[PDB]
């Protein structure tokens, strides 16, 4: 799962 | 308002508390009551605001997931009929999910966006939206869900044409909504060029700018900007 | 009951997703709904009962921990006052900590201890009485902190008492209920020395059975002697 | 803090 903020 | 007798400052200092206590779900439940106040936020309120519901949700998310994929693999070819458990049990997380999401929108839409003139709220709270709206898009199946995609398409797009004209391309808050909004693209918008381009852009945008920082700038911008790089790696 | 109207074999099997999502207030509230329906509980279902209280507990006393220490700090001398907020929300989670210890030590009190019969039933619900009753003296300060910490002294001893006429020394309940009655003596009733002794006696009185077991019972009489052992290091 | 099951 991609990074996110 | 089940906050609606307490003090302003005293749900912050709660909040604060809170977050201390890994105790995420009173943390959003202080600052939803701080923000129904009615008086606009300070930079760090934002924060504890988002860091709030990131983690409530964050976990909701988790959790979905979960149970999203026992309920793929018990309708496979040769899978034991279980009955409606799994099924039901997925629905109730996601309805509280849907939830909190639309708790969140509302407090963006009534009244947060609307007050928010100075580009660094007006980003963060757009990006709030398009955040959520991706949320909900990502547990959506049926009629609604090309109208939720371009909800959270809508508002990413509206931040970013603010964050370009307003912000430099360094600036934490201009690096998160795109780190972000390429996501959105490669998840939600089944647009993976889209979501390269955009990391390799905000990426490259940043580095040129860099030098003009101070070394604690410098350290808040690079962390996202490793961020972007490691989406990078995953995608090529 | 809000779970009243949901069969008892869902509710079970709700509980297991909600463990495997880490959902673990979902997980008890499923649990809980199982034991109203009146039905002596399995091994398993009482694995499945104890799991999931003892983690939302164990959340609950690791923020009132972070909160009392913040408390306490806020009184040394020299501290600057900032108000009620620390106290009301150390009480705060305190009252809700103390819900959950009620919750539990009600279902055993109706009217799981009581038609529990055979010793592994009756020894695990007495530890499970001694441990809630544990919880609550952790956070008492009043009138009653001393019937309290006796609650807690006579369901484990109650325990003890089977235990070691029942299960041989390896047993995983009577290992466990030792360890924790230990705990007990060293952390709520003041008395180290019997807290030693207790974990000293209950390892080497295994260590002299282990010889008796199967490679899998083996495994697990070891894990919990190994938390005997790490204890009495701490404590020596 | 001390071990319990
Ligand atoms: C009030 C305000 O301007 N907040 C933006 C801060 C920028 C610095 N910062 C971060 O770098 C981390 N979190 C976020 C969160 C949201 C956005 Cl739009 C950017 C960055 C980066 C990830 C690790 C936590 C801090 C906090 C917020
Ligand atoms: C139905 C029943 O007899 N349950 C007791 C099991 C014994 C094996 N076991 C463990 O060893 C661990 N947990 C517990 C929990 C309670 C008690 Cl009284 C003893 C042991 C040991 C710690 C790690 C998790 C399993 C589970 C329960
Ligand atoms: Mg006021
Ligand atoms: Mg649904
Ligand atoms: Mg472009
Ligand atoms: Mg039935
Ligand atoms: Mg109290
Ligand atoms: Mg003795």
């Amino acid at each position: 799962f991609p990074a996110t903020v | 308002g089940a906050m609606g007798s307490m003090e302003r400052a005293s749900l912050i200092q709660k909040a604060k508390l809170a977050e201390q206590a890994e105790r995420y779900e009173d943390m959003a439940a202080f600052m939803k009551g701080a923000v129904e106040k009615g008086e606009e936020l300070s930079c760090e309120e934002r924060n504890l605001l988002s860091v709030a519901y990131k983690n409530v949700v964050g976990g909701q998310r988790a959790a979905w997931r979960v149970l999203s994929s026992i309920e793929q693999k018990s309708n496979e070819e040769g899978s034991e009929e279980k009955g409606p458990e799994v099924r039901e049990y997925r629905e109730k997380v996601e309805t509280e999910l849907q939830g909190v999401c639309d708790t969140v929108l509302g407090l963006l839409d009534s009244h947060l966006i609307k007050e928010a003139g100075d580009a660094e709220s007006r980003v963060f709270y757009l990006k709030m939206k398009g955040d959520y709206y991706r949320y909900l898009a990502e547990v959506a199946t049926g009629d609604d869900k090309k109208r939720i995609i371009d909800s959270a398409r809508s508002a990413y797009q509206e931040a970013m044409d603010i964050s370009k004209k307003e912000m430099p391309p360094t600036n934490p808050i201009r690096l998160g909504l795109a780190l972000n909004f390429s996501v959105f693209h490669y998840e939600i918008a089944n647009s993976p060029e889209e979501a390269i381009s955009l990391a390799k852009t905000t990426f490259d945008e940043a580095m040129a700018d860099l030098h003009t920082l101070s070394e604690d700038s410098y350290k808040d911008s690079t962390l996202i900007m490793q961020l972007l790089r490691d989406n990078l790696t995953l995608w090529t």
